[PDB]
């Protein structure tokens, strides 16, 4: 099994900037897309934006701007640079792991959906 | 518990143990159908029992599509001599005999454990009712696909009857599915679990491309300043392993051109490598003369341009060597593979040619505008050029060659224990590599 943990959320003011890390652990060899999504309590659970193993990468129109996903493709690690925040993106922040295609040399291995635990942003 | 298995295996297929390990793996997670499994193992036997017996121990009906009857039969008439009921429905049984199955799985309780049917009846409209009431009556127990590759048009044998298996697989929600095939690109491997509607997880058991024995290397014929000898020396190096045994095994070598393995035969017999040529240009007693002289190591080296065609592959084949690029990576594995077949070290060499490289290059377009004029644009006609490029990427580009061969094919990384050149020397890697930067032109 793999694991999915968030990281570098926290509180801000109007206009401010964050940057959030999504760790994949274990015997991964691919991920087809990486999804932020953005759980704000009392609103619809909305899709941020996402990155395909390839370097193709797509952002909500809302936050299309002021977003910025990127892989450090070695570290096997993925980021969301959050710039001119505003209160509306005041959520919690996870990750889905579409297409985790997982392997290990004994050639034993599994194709998954994996999901991570989420991390707090707030937003004056 | 996991003691079923063990006592079943012995008792009904008379083998006191799995071939492999990874089999054991395989066959359990099948055994425990809550996940929807998939099976990239070889031509080694393994793979069949790896639906086989969880078939029996299911408590319901075993489907099994495969492409071709040949296949099938093989395994009913062994099945059927080791007292299992199974029932296979090929076209090649008559129109009369099949009335009876039909009949069979409409009853409940019926004869059939597994059906091994064909794609082409599995999709037809005639099937399809009797299909519906195993569904219904909860009979169906696995739902197994043979050749899976065949539903990705990147794999070579694409069978659309297939693509209509995966609206299946979603209408029998209670009954698992079992894809297999002998080798698949995560890329088909991809377009598997998307077309035949997979559900994840899916459990996978990939056999690794990688051994032990094999060292890799790369040369580059820019760079050499008697390529002949290298090769000389190369042949020498690897056979006589022993030096108290003096000569010891035998090895391949290979050509695009039929000319130019003819002319390599000779310049390395006059060297002291005494070596014969092998080509479809020849006539076929020639060929058997020459592979018998090889095959007893009368002669202890053969050359045989894109055409040796695995006719045996031999205990101890020490090396494999290619002159030059083959049409395809998985070319380079399945030629390169034919070496060391006994566990013993064995060397793979190619020698690369950026002039080899272009020469191939406008040969597979040529030959692809060709198709195209006759048939048109198509998906598979990129695949072709794509599958080149790979071997082309896997000499140009510095990195340990199993890993290299284990990541075009969806295998981890291998553990390479200091046995191919990057993983060997690094630096002297860095040197050619920089080497072939100044003499690109
Ligand atoms: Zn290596």
């Amino acid at each position: 099994q793999v694991q999915l943990v968030e990281n570098g959320g926290g509180c801000v003011q109007a206009g401010g900037s964050l940057r959030l890390s999504c760790a994949a652990s274990g015997s991964i060899f691919s991920i087809n897309r990486m999804t932020w999504y953005r759980q704000a309590p009392g609103k619809e659970r909305e899709w941020v934006a996402a990155i395909t193993s390839g370097g193709s990468t797509n952002y909500a129109d809302s936050v299309k701007g002021r977003f910025t996903i990127s892989r450090d493709s070695a570290k096997g690690t993925v980021y969301l640079y959050m710039n001119s925040l505003k209160p509306e993106d005041t959520a919690v922040y996870y990750c889905e792991a579409y297409g985790t295609y997982t392997l290990a040399p004994t050639g034993e291995g599994e194709y998954d959906d994996y999901w991570g635990q989420g991390t707090q942003v707030t937003v004056s | 518990p996991e003691r079923r298995v063990r006592s079943t295996l012995k008792k009904v297929f008379g083998f006191d143990s799995f071939k492999t390990p990874l089999q054991e793996s395989a066959t359990m997670a099948v055994v425990k159908g809550n996940k929807d499994v998939f099976v990239c193992m070889p031509t080694g036997a393994g793979k069949s029992l790896c639906y086989q017996l969880p078939a029996l121990l299911a408590k319901g009906i075993t489907i099994v599509v495969s492409p071709l009857i040949a296949l099938i039969q093989d395994q009913v008439d062994h099945l059927l001599t080791l007292k299992v009921r199974v029932s296979s429905l090929n076209s090649k049984l008559s129109a009369q005999e099949r009335k009876e199955l039909l009949a069979d799985l409409e009853r409940e309780k019926p004869q059939t454990k597994i059906l091994y049917i064909t794609p082409e009846m599995a999709a037809s409209s005639s099937f399809q009712p009797t299909l519906n009431s195993l569904v219904s009556r909860h009979l169906l127990s696995y739902l197994v696909v043979d050749e899976a590759h065949c539903v990705s048009q990147w794999g070579h044998d694409f069978r659309p009857d297939y693509l209509r298996l995966g609206a299946l697989r979603s209408r029998l929600g209670h009954a698992p599915c079992v894809a297999l095939t002998a080798t698949a690109t995560p890329q088909v491997q991809e377009d598997v679990f998307a077309a035949l509607h997979l559900k994840k997880p899916v459990a996978i058991f990939k056999t690794p491309c990688f051994r032990a024995n094999l060292f890799y290397d790369v040369q580059f014929k820019e760079l050499i300043s008697d390529p002949y000898g290298n090769l000389k020396d190369f042949c020498l190096k690897a056979l006589g392993q022993e030096a108290d045994k003096g000569l010891s095994g035998c090895g391949i070598v290979y050509c695009r051109t039929r000319e130019a393995c003819e002319q390599l035969a000779i310049e390395l017999s006059c060297r002291g490598v005494n070596a014969k040529a092998y080509h479809a240009g020849l006539k076929a007693s020639e060929r058997t003369l020459v592979q018998n002289d090889w095959m007893e190591e009368k002669v202890p080296v053969i050359v045989a341009t894109i055409s040796f065609g695995m006719g045996v592959d031999k205990a101890n084949v020490r090396f494999v060597a290619h002159w030059n690029i083959a049409k395809s990576m998985a070319g380079y594995y399945q030629e390169s593979g034919r070496a060391g077949r006994d566990g013993k070290p064995s060397w793979c060499r190619l020698y690369y040619s950026r002039n080899d490289r272009d020469q191939v290059s406008f040969l597979i377009r040529k030959e692809v505008a060709k198709l195209q004029e006759k048939r048109g644009n198509k998906a598979s006609d990129k695949a072709t050029i794509m599958a080149f490029d790979a071997l082309v990427t896997f000499c140009e580009e510095l990195g340990c060659r199993h890993a290299a061969i284990a990541k075009y094919f969806g295998d981890a990384l291998p553990a390479c224990a200091k046995g191919c050149d990057h993983c060997q020397n690094p630096t002297a890697v860095r040197r050619r590599l920089e080497a072939l930067e100044r003499s690109s032109s």
